[PDB]
């Protein structure tokens, strides 16, 4: 289907970038589309076919180019604030128009990179109060202290990821909602069975994987540099 | 221009969601339906072309070119309907509407309402206070306090035993923080 890389990247104002999209399904027609919060989707450029592309609605600050049929790469010239967005690559057949979109790129544009902070992660183990009331266990998942807004928080039990019996908040709350590079927290919860709990050799972990710096950045400051990394964190079921 | 009608729109569990969305060229041809998932991509659900009805599943869309509109209709809405239905249209270049989120709420059976205090699995110092099991029309407020953080409320399933539940998390950093002070 179509497939877009990177899934999130944060840049420095000023530095420029490329959004690969690509789509195996020999698809003639394909665009870029970008979505902000309370505006919807809003073409970019688009290509009805190889050596061919078009201007959309807000084309403004972006360039792209399609030399074959799989490949529509979106380049940013030059990263303004503004451009903090999620971009989707969308494809068709071209020759009905049902749309196939990407996954999408979520992208953040900050004045300083010495704002970017991966989560610290903690999980909570679940009350006896709740288990005595209602033979259920709730765990509570916790990543705090992050920016930009480019997580995704996951959970394993006995090593496979679950999705029953979870939830996690759509959106992070600011940690200072009036400070405009706000850094930010995300709360999940995973809720089993009192018993399920109880067996000490069941394990439980919450992963968050941030998308922050490379390996090519500079990095000053007396913290580790914010890389693209992994932070988790687990519990083993108690008898209690 | 696309303008769809303003949201998030909460919907009980079993009832009609109802979308609608106008269109001002009076030529235009083609009409979508979207289905977007928070964080996700947007996927087509519905295509319509003449005036009048088509229904897939629980979908109904409609269209009358006479009034200019499309609307979407969800019949016996889930919980696992809150999205966000993005109307689009085309002149086959399609113009998209703002969107419109919406929330099933789900039918609480057993409401059992209550706070409950987790501690860390590391430090054990440090604590969450999680409010629970509460029933749909109950409203979780923000915190009277810039210290004090109040998740909105999720809703989670937990198809083991065909159950669901409502929960809001809150957390202080300010020790004597109470589970007590948390949800008011």
């Amino acid at each position: 289907g179509v497939t877009q890389t990177p899934k999130f990247q944060v840049l420095k104002t000023g530095q420029s970038m490329t959004l690969q999209c690509a789509q195996d399904m020999n698809h003639e027609y394909m665009s870029w589309y970008r979505q902000d919060p309370g505006m919807g989707l809003r073409l970019i450029h688009y290509s009805v076919g190889a050596g061919i592309t078009d201007q959309g609605e807000v084309p403004n600050g972006y360039n792209v180019s399609r030399s074959t049929t799989e490949d529509f790469p979106l380049r940013l010239l030059s990263a303004a604030p503004s451009q903090t967005s999620v971009y989707f690559c969308a494809s068709r057949p071209g020759l009905q128009p049902e749309q196939y979109f990407g996954p999408g790129t979520r992208l953040t544009v900050t004045e300083d990179l010495k704002n970017v902070f991966p989560p610290e992660v903690a999980v909570f183990e679940p009350s006896e109060a709740e288990i005595s009331h209602t033979q259920k266990a709730t765990l509570v998942c916790l990543a705090t202290g992050f920016y930009p807004d480019h997580v995704e928080l996951s959970w394993w039990v006995n090593g496979k990821e679950v999705h029953s019996g979870v939830c996690t908040d759509p959106q992070p709350l600011k940690e200072q909602p009036a400070l405009n590079d706000s850094r930010y927290a995300l709360s999940s919860r995973l809720r089993v069975s009192a018993t399920f709990w109880q067996d000490p050799r069941n394990h439980f972990r919450c992963q968050v994987q941030f998308y922050g710096l490379s390996e090519n950045d500079e990095w000053t400051q007396d913290r580790a540099k914010p890389v693209t990394q992994i932070v988790s964190a687990e519990a083993w079921g108690r008898a209690d | 221009e696309v303008e769809q009608n303003s949201g998030p729109l909460s919907v009980p569990e079993g009832a009609i969601a109802s979308l609608n969305c106008t269109y001002s060229d009076r030529g235009s041809q083609s009409f979508f339906w979207y289905r977007q998932y928070s964080g996700k991509s947007p996927e087509l659900i519905m295509s319509i072309y003449s005036n009048g009805d088509k229904e897939d599943g629980r979908f109904t869309a409609q269209l009358n070119k006479a009034s200019q509109y499309v609307s979407l209709l969800i019949r016996d809405s889930q919980p696992s309907d809150s999205a966000t239905y993005l109307c689009a249209v085309t002149t086959g270049k399609l113009q998209f509407g703002a969107g419109t989120q919406v929330v099933v709420t789900p039918d609480i059976q057993n409401p059992d309402p209550a706070v409950y205090q987790l501690r860390d699995s590391k430090s054990s110092d440090k604590s969450v206070c999680l409010f629970t099991d509460f029933d749909s029309q109950t409203n979780v407020s923000q915190s009277k306090d810039s210290d004090v953080y109040i998740t909105d409320k999720c809703v989670l399933d937990m198809r083991s035993m065909d159950f669901k539940s409502n929960s809001a998390v809150a957390w202080s950093n300010k020790s004597d923080f109470a589970c007590a002070n948390a949800f008011n």
